[PDB]
This record gives structure tokens, C-alpha cells and sequence, in this order.
């Protein structure tokens, strides 16, 4: 048969000896017959009373062993899967079959040496009749093991078929056994039945060509056609009255599209959850949630499929920007026929700029096609090549990235200002400590409340902005607001740095310098 | 049964690293190499017993077209017993030629017991496959094992060259041979071939072409010289001063400090007073050697920080205690990334040469693309430890040479 995988108990601990709780009567039976076949196919077999090691059994009648014990004593294996495809990065198929795959646990060899930990027991009906003692032959259902070494035989039982049939895509996962091919119809339904045999030759059955399932595929909240994608029917609940809990499940269903529904928004609708004290509150729509969700359901009420991954041509990633901090962006090869969409909103750190933020956009996205399809799309950007230099050479951080083409496509991003590198002569000089004085001898004492020590160096420089002309030297002795201000963002959390950014974009020029303590 | 019995530190296990994901180029180069090395015994498939795992990752080389396997086996490397010297000569040598003998390893079998830590896997596209699982049955190339391990071997094959041309230091670091001599140029790469062919004896590509250690000194720290002086000019000097004099105490400000007296426009012109030209001139001094009193101790850890200094260029200092910088440099010359690996690789050669260790460096880039790129850059066989950081905006003020 197939060769057996060697599995151990995790260090120093021992099998399991958990007693079978009591079996009703009527349960004897069932379990009886059940094990007595299990023992004919080659399951099970039974085992002398030297055994001490035993675990739990129960029927639902369908045997139902409880290896939560077992499982804890047992060694960690190679991750099951972790990680499923895109629909995105799948090719176009002329035939994709699914073909379930019956009691493959039940048809892999579990190793000999670890048989006796898998001993169970049968309790007699009579306080003495039988009391029969049974072990594991192949993989049991619910042991840590079974996904991990059915999976890594089913690969093993598969490679063979995948060298005679370069032409033909398998994907395992869990009990689904996803064919697929560009034969013609005939051809395809052939290999379909060669590959059934293949895997009966190992024990392994499947279902005949009438009881298999039919695509669309549903899969793991999508829907599959053998040349097209896109998510599972889901168009917004219609109510009078929404609940906290009902925004949050609505806002979570919004995002889960916008994989492949370009235009979904879901701010209007987020900010209803701000100060929210129970999951079963009310909450009325403003004018502008309203908006929002019947914009939503409207972009949601005609479908739209994503074509699959053409090797063969290049990938194009565009972007643009829907909003402070929001991005939206695509990624298609023929012009315009997405192969994926999505949204980026992620503000790492607490202030900003587009550019930065277009920066880190560009990451994101770069990292997502390395996995669906190996590689780098050609970016198309709003911005241009002079705007980025700008700002890459005078930041701190090193960053990169790849081959891209302007698109004038607004809004273009930009630096809507831009700090001297040099003191501005003619322009008065400020040193602020919450107050100022100036070089000609202004001055601006003001007592702030509820403050913090880095949000007071914040305001000294704004008050100085406020009262200064369109040109003005700044010295502070805050190696924090230099920071903030020199990282030049035109977005944050504060409003104070907002304030402060709107004085900067409005000045003709700005020099801010830093000074220690000793003003 | 050959094999040296290998253990990790005691009650450590082994590595469950996570693979970073791989772009088909790599995966691709990783499949046919991996495949050869299979059919050559190097490597075996492994069941899903094995739950252990070090990232793998393909590169490019130096006077080749062809791929390299790069196995970061850091984590592992960390959990292997200690194994129970290192010639200053070598950064006194005029130069050094750096040779890739990781070759060597591949004919020493490696304890069936521990085998099972040196998993790796190759990652497959959009998750469509499993992944190709393997794990070592030979020394394998980047673990701190190996050159332990094969140093006996190691040894009596140089012996000959080593009695033979005692005007030769060669030293081993992992996978890598580092080759000194005095002599010149022209008869140094004469007398690497006469090495290299005598390896093929008992191969060895090179890595880099030759570095010059005789000339490794030191960027101290210099202040501005100018004509006329602003208030400006005064406060940044000033600063920059202030902060110097946490390592160099002798310096005063006193003087240069009585000349921002009060709040004057940032543009005046302040000519400097007799008292100031003698502390500026004497401060100046005191910043023209690199404070006394630094020794390096093998008993802690070599950090090494880089900042970005525009323009192409980039400042670094290597210290064990901050402020006790054993060496600070410079380097310049593509884009942000590909110079960041250079200087990474460039520096690390370095504290290889003049102490045997690799540095801990904190890098300004954030992590995502540092993972993203720096495979496409980098041609070492060893891989440093580096954590992601933020320059603050006044480091770099105080670390270059501005006209
Ligand atoms: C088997 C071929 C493979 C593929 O390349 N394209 C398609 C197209 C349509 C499908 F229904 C499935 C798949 N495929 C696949 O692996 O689907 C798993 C993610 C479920
Ligand atoms: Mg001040």
C-alpha cells in the first residue's frame, strides 16, 4: 500500500489512559457492530488486556471517538495548509471537476509503533461478556495527525498521475480534489475516470461522473467558473433600525468585496460605532450613512467577475486616491479586465503624507502579488517621477520602488509644502518655550489647559505660526515637534499638527530649527 | 555512524521559522538546485513528521550567471551548542581575497539525529502545492556547525600552503576563506589560484576580488569651518557640540554660547570674539582622534546602526555600549535599497575582519520591504542579525561631512 509515516508521543509523556465513560445499552450494540466491521475492512483490531493505554468513545449511529487527550500527548506536525489560493492568481480552465474524496483517512496505514496509543474499549453489556479492547490500523478521524499525513500521501499517490499528465491542474484541499484542464470536453471526462482509478487502485473512492459536483464552485466565500471569479451573492439587509452589531456584520461584508467591487466605501457607515455602548444598540443613519449604503447596494446590485491570471501577460497594478488616507487600486492585464481590486487605508504611524502613504500603498500591494502570482505588477501612479525624488532623497528611511508610469490621473498626489533649507533672511525669528519672543521684540505668553508636555512644544510652534507673516524663522528646543514637522506630513491624528499644517501650507517660506535648554 | 554527534543548547528545540514568500524566479532557480542535490544525496524529501523549519532563499553571485541557495539558518544557528582563535594580523594585511569554500562541506555526512533541524521548504505560488519539503544529510552551507565541524578536514588540507607560504593569513568564517597578503596586487591574485587549485587537491569561487584593510580608518567627527558665521551657524554648532560632549567631556561652549545672548534674527552675522576662536579651534582638536579608552571585549554583542545621509550617501558606527564607537565610516554609491544591502554586507565584512563576529545592525527601512528586496542585492553566504528602526532627525545631523 502507500508507505507509512512514523509518528512519536511528544517528549516524555506516554499514551493516553482516559476510562470509557458509561455506554447505554443500546449504544453497545451500535459500537459493537461498527467495530466488528472496522475489524473486517482492516481499521481496527483487538488487542490483549496489557494494553493500559485507552481512550474515550461515544455514539451519535456513527462512532465518535474523543481524541482530545491523545492529541495532547501527541508530536506537532508539518501545518496542514495555511495559506489557500486567490481566485486571482488561478488560470482559466476549459474544465474544472470536483471530485470529493470518501473515508481517505480510513485508507492511509497509520505507523505500527503507534497503533496501541489509539487502544480503545467497547464496555460488555453483561458485568462479564465481552469488554473487548480495539487499536487504530490507519488514520483515525479528530487525530492531530490524520490531515497532515492523509494530505502528504494523497501528494505521494498523486505525483506519478501529475508526470503522465502535464496538461492537468490538481488542487488538494481537505476531502476536495479540484481537476482542471483545457482538453476538449471527451478528453477531460476521460482523464476525470483515469484518475478515479487511479486513486481506487489506492483504496481511494470517489463519486461517478452524475453525483460530482457542477460549477459554479463555491469556495471559501467565492464563487468559481471555470473562467471567472468573483464573491458569493451578497446584497445589503433592508431596515429601519440598525443595531451596533448589525453595522459591524454590514461594515464586515462591505470590505470582504472590495476585493473585487471597485467604489465599495465604508466610512460613513464605520463612524456610526463611535462611542457605542452595546452590541444591541440602536443607531439612526445620518444623511451621509445613508448615502453611502444606498450607494453600496447600488454598486452591489450588478455582478461583477474577475477574469483569471494569464501568465503569458504582463500585470498592471493602478492606484488612486478616494480620500485623505484612503486608496483604492487594481491590478489587470488585458486594459481594464480586473483580475483583482482592493482598498488601502493603513496610516503606520500617527502623521503622514500622501506621499509616504502612496509609498507604503505600493508595498502592500507589491507583497500581495509576490503571493498570488509570483511577481511585481508595472505600478501606474498619481504622481510624478519629481514629486517622489523630492521626497526620497530628503527622507530618513531608505525605500524602493519598483518600475512605474506616471498617470495623470487627479487627484495627483504632491508636498503641499516644504521647509527651507536655510534660514530665511528678512523673515522675523521666533523662539517659542507655551509663548514666544521674537527678534523684534514681540512676545505671546499664553497658559494652556489640559495639555501635555510634547502637545505644549506643539502649540508654542503653532502659536508662532499664527501671529508670524508669510515668511518666518522658528526655533524650538523640542526635538519632538522638529521631528513631526521636519517628516513634513500633511495628515494626522492631532489637530493640533492638522493646524499647524495649515499654517505651513499657507506660509511662502519656513525654516524651523533646534536648539537644547539653557528663551 | 561517521557523523559527530551534534546537540542544540540544552532543553532548546528546533526552528519553526516562517518562509518568507518567493517570487517564481526563485522558486524556479530553488527547484533545479534543490533537485540536483537530491539526486546527489545532499538533500532527502521529508514526511510530515518533521515539524521544523529555516527560511531558504535564492541570489545571484559575482562572475557568474548562476543561482545561489542561501539557507537563513540564524535561529538555528542560535540553538546549537557551543563548540568546545582569531588573527589580528589579517586587518593589517595590504589585501584580502575573499573565497567561497562552502563547497566543502557537501562530503561530510551530518548526525542522522539532528538531520531533521535543518528543514526547509520551498513555497509554491498562490499556495496551489504543498510545498517541497527537505532537510540536510550533509553539512549544510551556513550553519554554525559545519565549519566546526569540518575544521579538522579544514586544517591538515591547508597545512601544506600554510608552512609553504607563512606569508599568507588565512583565516575561515563560515563559508567563506579570507586570504591576506602584503604582496603586491599584482602577485597577490597569482598566489590565490596557487591556493585555489591546491583546494581542488583535496571550487572556491570568489566573492567580492580584493579589500584593502591597511586603509579602514576611521570618520571622525568634524564641525563646520566657514567665513562668516550666522546665529544660525552658532546654534547648530552649539548642538552639535553639546552632544559630542557626552563623549568628548573636554569640550566647552561657554564662549560660542555668550555670542546667541538673547534673541537675535537668524541670519545676523555674529563675528566670533577671541575667547570663542580658541574654544571652537580647541574643540576642534579634541574631535580629530576618536576618544581613548574603547576596547573591543568578545563577552558582548557588536550593534551597528546606518543613517540615511541623502544623496547616495551613508554614515555608520559599530559600538557594544553606546557613544564607544569601535569604528564609524562612511559609504556612498542605483537605488535606497540596493545601497542599504551593500553597506549592510560591506560593514559586516568588517567587524568579520577586524573581530570575527557579525554585527547586530538596526536598519532605517521599514521591514516589509527590506524583506521584499534585499534578496536581489545581496551576495553574501552568511546573513547578519537586523532589527527595523527610525533614524531621529538629529543623528544624522551630527554624522557627516557637508562642505
Ligand atoms: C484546478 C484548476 C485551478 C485553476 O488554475 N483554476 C481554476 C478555475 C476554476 C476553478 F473552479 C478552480 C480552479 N483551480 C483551483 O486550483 O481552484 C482551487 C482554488 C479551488
Ligand atoms: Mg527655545
Amino acid at each position: 500500500p502507500i508507505e507509512t509515516v512514523p509518528v512519536k508521543l511528544k517528549p516524555g509523556m506516554d499514551g493516553p489512559k482516559v476510562k470509557q465513560w458509561p455506554l447505554t445499552e443500546e449504544k453497545i450494540k451500535a459500537l459493537v457492530e461498527i467495530c466488528t466491521e472496522m475489524e473486517k475492512e482492516g481499521k481496527i483490531s483487538k488487542i490483549g488486556p496489557e494494553n493500559p493505554y485507552n481512550t474515550p468513545v461515544f455514539a451519535i449511529w456513527r462512532k465518535l471517538v474523543d481524541f482530545r487527550e491523545l492529541n495532547k500527548r501527541t508530536q506537532d506536525f508539518w501545518e496542514v495548509q495555511l495559506g489557500i489560493p486567490h481566485p486571482a492568481g488561478l488560470k482559466k480552465k476549459k474544465s474544472v471537476t470536483v471530485l470529493d474524496v470518501g473515508d481517505a483517512y480510513f485508507s492511509v496505514p497509520l505507523d505500527e509503533d503507534f497503533r496501541k496509543y489509539t487502544a480503545f474499549t467497547i464496555p460488555s453489556i453483561n458485568n462479564e461478556t465481552p469488554g473487548i479492547r480495539y487499536q487504530y490500523n490507519v488514520l483515525p478521524q479528530g487525530w492531530k495527525g490524520s490531515p497532515a499525513i492523509f494530505q502528504s500521501s494523497m501528494t505521494k499517490i498523486l505525483e506519478p498521475f501529475r508526470k503522465q499528465n502535464p496538461d492537468i491542474v490538481i488542487y488538494q484541499y481537505m476531502d476536495d480534489l479540484y481537476v482542471g484542464s483545457d482538453l476538449e470536453i471527451g478528453q477531460h471526462r476521460t482523464k476525470i475516470e483515469e484518475l478515479r482509478q487511479h486513486l481506487l487502485r489506492w483504496g481511494l473512492t470517489t463519486p461517478d461522473k452524475k453525483h460530482q459536483k457542477e460549477p459554479p464552485f463555491l469556495w471559501m466565500g467565492y464563487e468559481l467558473h471555470p473562467d471567472k471569479w468573483t464573491v458569493q451573492p451578497i446584497v445589503l439587509p433592508e431596515k429601519d433600525s440598525w443595531t451596533v452589531n448589525d453595522i459591524q456584520k454590514l461594515v464586515g461584508k462591505l470590505n470582504w468585496a472590495s476585493q473585487i467591487y471597485p467604489g465599495i466605501k465604508v466610512r460613513q457607515l464605520c463612524k456610526l460605532l463611535r462611542g457605542t455602548k452595546a452590541l444591541t444598540e440602536v443607531i439612526p443613519l445620518t444623511e451621509e450613512a445613508e448615502l453611502e449604503l444606498a450607494e453600496n447596494r447600488e454598486i452591489l446590485k450588478e455582478p461583477v467577475h474577475g477574469v483569471y491570471y494569464d501568465p503569458s501577460k504582463d500585470l498592471i497594478a493602478e492606484i488612486q486616491k478616494q480620500g485623505q488616507g484612503q486608496w483604492t487600486y487594481q491590478i489587470y492585464q488585458e486594459p481594464f479586465k480586473n483580475l483583482k481590486t482592493g482598498k488601502y487605508a493603513r496610516m503606520r504611524g500617527a502623521h503622514t503624507n500622501d506621499v509616504k502613504q502612496l509609498t507604503e500603498a505600493v508595498q502592500k500591494i507589491t507583497t500581495e502579488s509576490i503571493v498570488i502570482w509570483g511577481k511585481t505588477p508595472k505600478f501606474k501612479l498619481p504622481i510624478q517621477k519629481e514629486t517622489w525624488e523630492t521626497w526620497w532623497t530628503e527622507y530618513w528611511q531608505a525605500t524602493w520602488i519598483p518600475e512605474w508610469e506616471f498617470v495623470n490621473t487627479p487627484p495627483l498626489v504632491k508636498l503641499w509644502y516644504q521647509l527651507e533649507k536655510e534660514p530665511i533672511v528678512g523673515a522675523e525669528t521666533f523662539y517659542v518655550d507655551a509663548g514666544y519672543v521674537t527678534n523684534r521684540g514681540r512676545q505671546k505668553v499664553v497658559t494652556l489647559t489640559d495639555t501635555t508636555n510634547q502637545k505644549t512644544e506643539l502649540q508654542a510652534i503653532y502659536l508662532a505660526l499664527q501671529d508670524s507673516g508669510l515668511e518666518v524663522n522658528i526655533v524650538t528646543d523640542s526635538q519632538y515637534a522638529l521631528g513631526i514637522i521636519q517628516a513634513q506630513p500633511d495628515q494626522s491624528e492631532s489637530e493640533l499638527v492638522n493646524q499647524i499644517i495649515e499654517q505651513l501650507i499657507k506660509k511662502e517660506k519656513v525654516y524651523l530649527a533646534w536648539v537644547p535648554a539653557h528663551n | 555512524i561517521e557523523t559527530v554527534p551534534v546537540k542544540l543548547k540544552p532543553g532548546m528545540d528546533g526552528p519553526k521559522v516562517k518562509q518568507w514568500p518567493l517570487t517564481e524566479e526563485k522558486i524556479k532557480a530553488l527547484v533545479e538546485i534543490c533537485t540536483e542535490m537530491e539526486k546527489e544525496g545532499k538533500i532527502s524529501k521529508i514526511g510530515p513528521e518533521n515539524p521544523y523549519n529555516t527560511p531558504v532563499f535564492a541570489i545571484k553571485k559575482k562572475d557568474s550567471t548562476k543561482w545561489r541557495k542561501l539557507v537563513d539558518f540564524r535561529e538555528l544557528n542560535k540553538r546549537t551548542q557551543d563548540f568546545w582563535p582569531h588573527p589580528a594580523g589579517l586587518k593589517k594585511k595590504k589585501s584580502v581575497t575573499v573565497l567561497d569554500v562552502g563547497d566543502a562541506y557537501f562530503s561530510v555526512p551530518l548526525d542522522e539525529d539532528f538531520r531533521k533541524y535543518t528543514a526547509f521548504t520551498i513555497p509554491s505560488i498562490n499556495n496551489e502545492t504543498p510545498g517541497i519539503r527537505y532537510q540536510y544529510n550533509v553539512l549544510p552551507q551556513g550553519w554554525k556547525g559545519s565549519p566546526a565541524i569540518f575544521q579538522s578536514s579544514m586544517t591538515k588540507i591547508l597545512e601544506p600552503f600554510r608552512k609553504q607560504n607563512p606569508d599568507i593569513v588565512i583565516y575561515q568564517y563560515m563559508d567563506d576563506l579570507y586570504v591576506g597578503s602584503d604582496l603586491e596586487i599584482g602577485q597577490h591574485r597569482t598566489k590565490i589560484e596557487e591556493l585555489r587549485q591546491h583546494l581542488l587537491r583535496w571550487e572556491p569561487p570568489f566573492l567580492w576580488y580584493e579589500l584593502h584593510p591597511d586603509k579602514w580608518t576611521v570618520q571622525p567627527i568634524v564641525l563646520p569651518e566657514k567665513d562668516s558665521w550666522t546665529v544660525n551657524d552658532i546654534q547648530k554648532l552649539v548642538g552639535k557640540l553639546n552632544w559630542a560632549s557626552q563623549i568628548y567631556p573636554g569640550i566647552k561652549v561657554r564662549q560660542l554660547c555668550k555670542l546667541l545672548r538673547g534673541t537675535k534674527a537668524l541670519t545676523e552675522v555674529i563675528p566670533l570674539t577671541e575667547e570663542a576662536e580658541l574654544e571652537l579651534a580647541e574643540n576642534r582638536e579634541i574631535l580629530k582622534e576618536p576618544v581613548h579608552g574603547v576596547y573591543y571585549d568578545p563577552s558582548k554583542d557588536l550593534i551597528a546602526e546606518i543613517q540615511k545621509q541623502g544623496q547616495g550617501q551613508w554614515t555608520y558606527q559599530i559600538y557594544q555600549e553606546p557613544f564607544k564607537n569601535l569604528k564609524t565610516g562612511k559609504y556612498a554609491r542605483t537605488n535606497d535599497v540596493k545601497q542599504l544591502t551593500e553597506a549592510v554586507q560591506k560593514i559586516t565584512t568588517e567587524s568579520i575582519v577586524i573581530w570575527g563576529k557579525t554585527p547586530k545592525f538596526k536598519l532605517p527601512i521599514q521591514k516589509e520591504t527590506w524583506e521584499t528586496w534585499w534578496t536581489e542585492y545581496w551576495q553574501a553566504t552568511w546573513i547578519p542579525e537586523w532589527e527595523f528602526v527610525n533614524t531621529p532627525p538629529l543623528v544624522k545631523l551630527w554624522y557627516q561631512l557637508e562642505k
